[PDB]
């Protein structure tokens, strides 16, 4: 068991990468990719305990062209162009939510 | 020869100086949501 | 969670719901014994990845094999699942590595009902 055998399936299995990770004095931070052909979303999941664990989402438009991104204003709900706290346990949610955006 | 308070980290990287910029803004600027349903 | 590969299937299972309880390869191909849920219901079974080397190329075609897990369930939890999963998904399954975000899909989209 090795960490890119694990990202790969990952990968494969529910579409997301990671692609740069750190590690600060705030807590565990991943920049995040999610998505297929349809459209994809980069963006920056921070995992920060105070013990209770608060989850930070940065969307991130920077890798996207402008035609992916107009698409991509329709596809998405407001607040997953906003940077969001929220509880650990509603992290799959999250993805839930944030694959059937993409998959519009 | 008194010890030093520290706090432990994973090897998951070192952040550069921006990021640890972005993180503080980040948390502090997010707006809360409980769920997704 | 102190080593960086505990961290990273951490993330997936809290993101994606699957948690991954071995990896190991054999004679048989490269295997994964997941579980996929939450508080809507659990599914076990096993991934398996059949790479067969390529006529031309060094890139692997990868053939996937889905094995349920159903032996340790308890007849309660398995009437429960037979209303939520299709007939299919309580059989061995295989499918090209290109299917496998379908089949996580379905197989989402079935414990969520």
């Amino acid at each position: 068991e090795t960490i890119e055998i694990i990202k790969d399936l990952f990968e494969h299995l529910c579409g997301v990468r990671v692609h740069r990770t750190y590690e600060d004095d705030t807590g565990l931070w991943f920049d995040t990719s999610q998505g297929s052909k349809n459209g994809i979303m980069d963006y920056k999941l921070g995992f920060v305990k105070s013990v209770d664990t608060e989850v930070i989402y940065v969307p991130l438009l920077k890798q996207r062209t402008a035609e992916e991104l107009q698409e991509l204003q329709k596809k998405l709900p407001d607040y997953l162009f906003e940077t969001l706290s929220f509880p650990l346990r509603s992290l799959n949610q999250f993805y839930i939510k944030m694959s059937k955006s993409l998959n519009k | 020869d008194e010890g030093f308070e520290f706090r432990r980290h994973s090897n998951l990287g070192v952040p550069t100086l921006g990021e640890r910029l972005d993180s503080l803004h980040e948390i502090k600027s997010a707006r809360r949501m409980d769920h997704f349903n």
